[PDB]
C-alpha cells in the first residue's frame, strides 16, 4: 500500500508549493507604536494584521517588556515606526525606545519608516518645546522645504524633532540599513504612497548594495 | 499592603518548606548514576554503531 | 612531416588551459550545492559553462594540429569555439540585462516571472550560439574555394562581418543599460548624500575592460583580407582569449557568497 | 512591619539553607568520574535529510515511535513529516503566523500548537472524513506560549511570558492550578518520565522546581547569572540539564541542591538554544548559535564533538524514543536527520 | 558637357530638389513663429535644417560636375553631403532620448536641466557630425593612390568603414529605446507607430551601410545608385511624418 503513501505525498507537495508560490508575493512589515499616537488613524487575539494593497502588489502589516519577541520579526521588509511629535518627557522615552530597536545586535537588515505625527498639536503649543536645552543651541537646515504657510518657530521645532531621530539613526549601520522621515500630520490621506515608494527604495538599495556598485 | 504582606508570608513559607529539605551526599548519587550508565551502556547505537541489518536508516 | 609550433601558438595554449582550470573550479563552486539555483548564479554557471568550453576546444584544438598530426578535425574545434565565443558574449549580455530588471522591477522579482525571463533569455542565447557555430561547418564555408576568406585560415568574409555587426549592435544595447543603471545609481547616492561616487567606478572598470578585450579583434578584422601578417591575428586574439579569465573573477568572485565557500 | 521581619527573617533562612547546602556536598563528581574510561570520538552523519518548509523552524517533538516528526515554521504551516522516506502524511495550516512551540500526542493521536497567539490549540487525526480539524481552543493566558507537553491524552501543562504555567484540560478546558513563583519569563518546561513532575526554566536567571499535583514550589536552583532557553531531566528521572546565553551548559541534580558540573570553553562565546541528553546518559548535545551542533561528554566535562553542517542558526534539538536518530532543527527551513 | 549625364543622376537630382523644397516649407513654418523655444520645436529645427542641407547639396553637386568642371567643388560638395547624411541620423536619436525622458519623468522632465540637455544633446550631434564629414577633405582621401577607396570614388575604405561602425553603434542605442518605451507604456499605463518608424528607419538607411563591408570596391555603379537611392527616400519620408503632424506647424501656417 506504499503506492498510495507516496501519491499522498506527491500530493502534500505540490499543495504546499502551490501555497509557497502565493506566499512569496507579498511583503511584510511592522509596527512599533509608542502606544497612542494615533496607531488607529495611521492604519491607512493580541497579534492584529492588516492586508491593504497597492497596485496590486499586495502587503501585509501587522502590530505586536519587549525585550524578547522582536526575534520573530527578522525578516520584515521594514519597520513602520509612528513618534508622537507632542512632548512631560514622553518624547525621550520614544527617544529611548528607538535607540533600543537601533542596536539591537540582531536586527541588522531592518530599515525604519519613521511616521512623526500629531503637527497640528505642536504647531499650537509653539505658536501659542523648550525643556531640551540643546534646542536653542540650533539652526535651521540650510536646505528646508517648507510648506506655504509656515512660522520660523515651527520649522525650526519641525526640523529639531526631525533631527533627533536621525542623529542617531546613521551613526552605527554599516551602510545595511537606514531610516526615512515622512512628516505627516493627523491631516493627510497619501501616507499608504509614502510606504510603498519607501519599501520599494529599500529593496532597490538592498539589491544594488548586493552587486556592489555603491 | 494586602499585596505587599500577601507575597511576603508566601516568600516565607515557600523559603520554610524549602529549608527542611532532606539533602542526600553527592557520594551516592554519583555512584547511582554511574550504575544507571553502565546497566544501560550497552543500549547506546549513538555511542555503538551498529550496522546496516538493522539500521533502517540508509 | 609535421609543423613546428611558434611562442604564440604556446602561449594561446597556456592561456586556454588556464582559462579551462578557473572556469572549471568556478562551475564546480556553483554546482557543489542544490542552495545556488539562483536566476543569477544560474545565468553565472552557464556564463562559465560556455567560457569552459571555449578553453577546452581551444586546448584541444592546440593538441589536435601540431602533437597528433591531423587537419580534418580541426575543423570542427573552430566550430566549437565559434560557438563558445558567441554563447560568452549571449551569456555576459544576459547577465547585463537581468541586472536591470531587478534594480527596476524590485517589487516583483522574486516570482516565476524571472524563472520565465531568465529560461527563455538563456534558450535564446544558447540558440543563436549553436546557429554562429554551425554556419562555419555549412554552405559558407571557405574550404571549396568558391569564397573569399578572410583573416583566419578556414574561415571566410562573410561570416567575420556578421558576427562584428552583431557585436557591435550588442555593444551598443548594453551601453543604453548601463546608461540606466547609473542614472538609478546616481539618484540613490544623491539622495543618500542628502543627509550628510563610488558608484560608477566600477561600471567604468567593466566597461573599459569588455571594450578593451574584445572590439580590437573586430575592429582589425573588419578591415582586413587573407594577407595580413601572420602574427596579427594572434595579436588580436590574445586579448579575446584574455577575457576569459578576467569574466570569472569579476562575476562570481567579488560576491560576498561564493568567497566563504571558497574560504573553505 | 510592613516589610522588615519578613525580610529579615528570609534573609537569615537563605544564610542557613545555602550553609547547610554547601555543608551537604563533599566534592564535585569530576574526581568520582574521571577514572571512567573517556570513550571519546563520536560518530554521526546526516542520512536523509528533509526539506520543503517556507520558512525557519522553531521547535519538533519526536513520535512515540521514533519515527513521526512534527515540525512548525513561521508560515503557518505544521505539518507531519516521516523520516523513513521522507513523506508528508498530514499538512496542518495554521490560523496565527508566529507559532514558537510544538508537541505530540503520547497515544500519536492530538496534536498541539501555538506560540504568539496567545492559545495553545490541538487537532485531532481520527476525523471521520479523514481531513484535520480545529479543536476546543483552550486560551486564556496573558502571553505567548512556550512550551506545551503532554502528561496524558487529557492534560496539557503550558508555560507563558507572563510568569505562569497552567495545566488544562480538553473534556471542558480550565487551569485547575495555577504555578507561580517565578519572576520573569517562562521559557520552557521539561516533562518528568514517570509523569509525575516537572521543571521549568525561567529568564530571571533561575530555574525552580515544581510539584505535579499541589503546584507548590519545593526546591531552588539559582544557576546561571544570564537568561535560560531550555532544561531536560535524566533518563533517570534524577537530574537535570539547563542552559544559557553564555556559553555555559551546566546540570543540576535533585539532591545536591546546588550546582554539580560545567561545560564552559572560551573558544565560542555565542548564545545556547538547547540540551539533550545521549540514550545512555553519557553525552550532552548543544545547540550552540555559531551553528554548530556540538556534543559534550556528561561526566569528563570536555568537547567530545564537533558534529556540524548547518547554516543558519540551530533551535530545535533532542533524541528519538529509542536511540534512532539526533534529529535537529534549524531555521533553513532544512530537518536534518542525523545517525 | 563631356559627361554627357544619364537617367541615374536625373533622378537623383529630383529627389534633391524635392527633399530641398519641401524642407524649407517645413522650417519656414517653424522659424516663423519666434516664441517655439519648446524642447521638441528647437529640436526638429536641427533635423529639418540638416536634411534641408542634403538636399541642397545633392542637387547643387549634380548639376555644379554635369555643367562646369567641379572637381575641387565636386569634393567639397560630397563632403557637405557626408556632413547633412551624417546629421540627419545622429539627430533622430536625440529626440528619441528627449521623448523618452520626458514620457518617464512624467512630473519631474519640465525644469531647467531640460534646456541644458537639448543643447548638449545639439552640440554632440553637430560635433560628431564635423568629425565624421572632415574626413572626405582630409588626410583619408581616395585621390591620392594607392589607398584602396571604398564603393563611391572619393570616399576611403577605413573612412566608410568606420562610419558603418559607428552608426551600427548608434543602432544600438536606439534599439533598445523602443523597448522602454513599451516597458513604460504598458507597465506604468501607440505601439504600433513607434514600430512603423523603426521599421522604416531600418529598411530606408539599412543596406547601404551594409554594402560597404561587404564588397570593397572596383564595383558596377549600379548597385551602388540601387543602394544609396533609399537614403534620399528616408530624408524625405522623415519630415513628413515626424514633425507635420501635430496642430504646430498647421496652425501658424493657416494664420
Ligand atoms: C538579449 C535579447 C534577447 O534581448 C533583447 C531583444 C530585443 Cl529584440 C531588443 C532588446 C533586447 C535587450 N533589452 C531588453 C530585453 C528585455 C527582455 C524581454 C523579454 C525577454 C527577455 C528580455 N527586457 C528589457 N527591458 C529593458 N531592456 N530589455
Ligand atoms: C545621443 C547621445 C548623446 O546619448 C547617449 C550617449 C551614450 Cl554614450 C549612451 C547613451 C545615450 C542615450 N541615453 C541617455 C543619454 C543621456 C544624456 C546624458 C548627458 C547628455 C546628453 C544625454 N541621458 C540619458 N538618460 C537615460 N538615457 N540617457
Ligand atoms: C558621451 C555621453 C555619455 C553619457 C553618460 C551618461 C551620464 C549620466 C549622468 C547622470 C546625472 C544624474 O544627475
Amino acid at each position: 500500500e506504499d503506492k498510495a503513501a507516496v501519491e499522498r505525498s506527491k500530493m502534500i507537495e505540490k499543495q504546499l508549493q502551490k501555497d509557497k508560490q502565493v506566499y512569496r508575493a507579498t511583503h511584510r512589515l511592522l509596527l512599533l507604536g509608542a502606544g497612542e499616537s494615533g496607531k488607529s488613524t495611521i492604519v491607512k487575539s493580541g497579534i492584529f494584521e492588516t492586508k491593504f494593497q497597492v497596485d496590486k502588489v499586495n502587503f501585509h502589516m501587522f502590530d505586536v517588556e519587549r525585550r524578547k519577541w522582536i526575534q520573530c520579526f527578522n525578516d520584515v521588509t521594514a519597520i513602520i515606526f509612528v513618534v508622537a511629535s507632542s512632548s512631560t518627557n514622553r518624547l525621550q522615552e520614544a527617544l529611548n525606545l528607538f535607540k533600543s530597536i537601533w542596536n539591537n545586535r540582531w536586527l541588522r537588515t531592518i530599515s525604519v519608516i519613521l511616521f512623526l505625527n500629531k503637527q497640528d498639536l505642536l504647531a499650537e503649543k509653539v505658536l501659542a518645546e523648550d525643556y531640551f536645552p540643546e534646542f536653542a543651541r540650533y539652526t535651521t537646515p540650510e536646505d528646508a522645504t517648507p510648506e506655504p504657510g509656515e512660522d520660523p518657530r515651527v520649522t525650526r521645532a519641525k526640523y529639531f524633532i526631525r533631527d533627533e531621530f536621525l542623529r542617531i539613526s546613521t551613526a552605527s549601520g554599516d551602510g545595511r540599513h537606514y531610516c526615512y522621515p515622512h512628516f505627516t500630520c493627523a491631516v493627510d490621506t497619501e501616507n499608504i504612497r509614502r510606504v510603498f515608494n519607501d519599501c520599494r527604495d529599500i529593496i532597490q538599495r538592498m539589491h544594488l548594495r548586493q552587486y556592489e556598485l555603491l | 499592603n494586602t499585596a505587599s504582606i500577601a507575597q511576603a508570608r508566601k516568600l516565607v513559607e515557600q523559603l520554610k518548606m524549602e529549608a527542611n529539605i532532606d539533602r542526600i551526599k553527592v557520594s551516592k548519587a554519583a555512584a547511582d548514576l554511574m550504575a544507571y550508565c553502565e546497566a544501560h551502556a550497552k543500549e547506546d547505537p549513538l555511542l555503538t554503531p551498529v550496522p546496516a541489518s538493522e539500521n533502517p536508516f540508509r | 612531416p609535421l609543423p613546428s609550433p611558434k611562442a604564440w601558438d604556446v602561449v594561446l595554449c597556456i592561456s586556454g588551459t588556464l582559462v579551462s582550470c578557473e572556469n572549471a573550479l568556478v562551475v564546480a563552486i556553483i554546482v557543489g550545492t542544490p542552495a545556488f539555483r539562483a536566476p543569477m548564479f544560474l545565468l553565472v554557471g552557464s556564463l562559465a559553462v560556455a567560457d569552459l568550453l571555449a578553453g577546452l576546444g581551444l586546448v584541444l584544438h592546440f593538441a589536435a594540429v601540431f602533437c597528433i598530426g591531423s587537419a580534418e578535425m580541426s575543423l570542427v574545434l573552430v566550430g566549437v569555439l565559434a560557438m563558445a565565443f558567441t554563447a560568452s558574449i549571449g551569456s555576459l549580455l544576459a547577465i547585463t540585462v537581468d541586472r536591470y530588471l531587478s534594480l527596476y522591477n524590485a517589487l516583483t522579482y522574486y516570482s516565476e516571472t524571472t524563472v520565465t525571463r531568465t529560461y527563455v533569455m538563456l534558450a535564446l542565447v544558447w540558440g543563436g550560439a549553436l546557429g554562429l557555430g554551425l554556419l562555419p561547418v555549412l554552405a559558407w564555408n571557405c574550404l571549396d574555394g568558391l569564397t573569399t576568406c578572410g583573416v583566419v585560415y578556414p574561415l571566410s568574409k562573410n561570416h567575420l562581418v556578421v558576427l562584428a555587426i552583431a557585436f557591435f549592435m550588442v555593444f551598443g544595447i548594453m551601453l543604453q543599460l548601463y546608461a540606466q543603471i547609473c542614472r538609478i545609481v546616481c539618484r540613490h547616492a544623491q539622495q543618500i548624500a542628502l543627509q550628510r561616487r563610488k558608484g560608477i567606478a566600477t561600471l567604468a572598470v567593466v566597461l573599459g575592460a569588455f571594450a578593451a578585450c574584445w572590439l580590437p579583434f573586430t575592429v582589425y578584422c573588419l578591415l582586413g583580407d587573407a594577407h595580413s601578417p601572420p602574427l596579427y591575428t594572434y595579436l588580436t586574439l590574445l586579448p579575446a582569449t584574455y577575457n576569459s579569465m578576467i569574466n570569472p573573477i569579476i562575476y562570481a568572485f567579488r560576491n560576498q557568497d561564493v568567497q566563504k565557500v571558497l574560504w573553505a | 512591619s510592613e516589610l522588615d521581619q519578613l525580610r529579615q527573617e528570609a534573609e537569615q533562612l537563605k544564610n542557613q539553607i545555602r550553609d547547610a547546602r554547601k555543608a551537604c556536598a563533599d566534592a564535585t563528581l569530576s574526581q568520582i568520574t574521571n577514572n571512567i574510561d573517556p570513550v571519546g570520538r563520536i560518530q554521526m552523519r546526516t542520512r536523509r535529510t528533509l526539506r520543503g518548509h517556507l520558512a525557519k523552524i522553531y521547535a519538533m517533538h519526536w513520535g512515540t515511535d521514533s519515527r513521526l516528526l512534527v515540525s512548525a515554521s513561521q508560515d503557518g504551516k505544521l505539518i507531519i513529516w516521516d523520516s523513513y522516506t521522507t513523506n508528508k502524511v498530514h499538512a496542518i495550516p495554521l490560523r496565527s503566523s508566529w507559532v514558537m512551540t510544538c508537541a505530540y500526542a503520547p497515544s500519536g493521536n492530538y496534536v498541539a500548537c501555538g506560540g504568539l497567539d496567545n492559545i495553545c490549540s490541538i487537532y485531532n487525526l481520527k476525523t471521520r472524513e479523514g481531513n484535520v480539524r480545529v479543536s476546543r481552543e483552550l486560551a486564556g493566558h496573558t502571553g505567548y506560549l512556550s512550551c506545551c507537553r503532554f502528561l496524558d491524552d487529557n492534560q496539557i501543562v503550558t508555560s507563558s511570558g507572563d510568569t505562569t504555567c497552567a495545566l488544562w484540560d480538553i473534556e471542558t478546558g480550565q487551569q485547575t492550578t495555577t504555578f507561580t513563583g517565578h519572576t520573569g519569563d517562562v521559557m520552557s518546561l521539561s516533562l518528568a518520565p514517570d509523569t509525575r513532575l516537572f521543571v521549568s526554566g525561567a529568564c530571571d536567571a533561575s530555574a525552580k522546581l515544581w510539584d505535579v499535583r499541589e503546584g507548590m514550589c519545593r526546591q531552588t536552583f539559582t544557576g546561571h547569572e544570564s537568561d535560560i532557553n531550555a532544561i531536560c531531566f535524566f533518563p533517570n528521572g534524577n537530574a537535570f540539564a539547563t542552559g544559557s546565553d553564555d556559553a555555559t551548559c551546566r546540570l543540576f541534580d535533585l539532591r545536591a541542591d546546588q550546582e554539580l558540573m560545567t561545560y564552559s570553553h572560551d573558544n565560542i562565546i555565542c548564545g545556547i538554544t538547547s540540551v539533550s541528553f545521549s540514550k545512555s546518559g553519557r553525552l550532552l548535545l548543544a545547540g550552540y548559535d555559531d551553528f554548530n551542533c556540538n556534543v559534550w561528554d556528561a561526566l569528563k566535562a570536555d568537547r567530545a564533538g564537533v558534529l556540524a553542517g548547518h547554516d543558519n542558526r540551530v533551535s530545535c534539538l533532542g533524541v528519538t524514543d529509542d536511540g534512532m536518530a539526533v534529529a535537529t532543527g534549524s531555521w533553513d527551513s532544512f530537518l536534518k536527520i542525523w545517525n
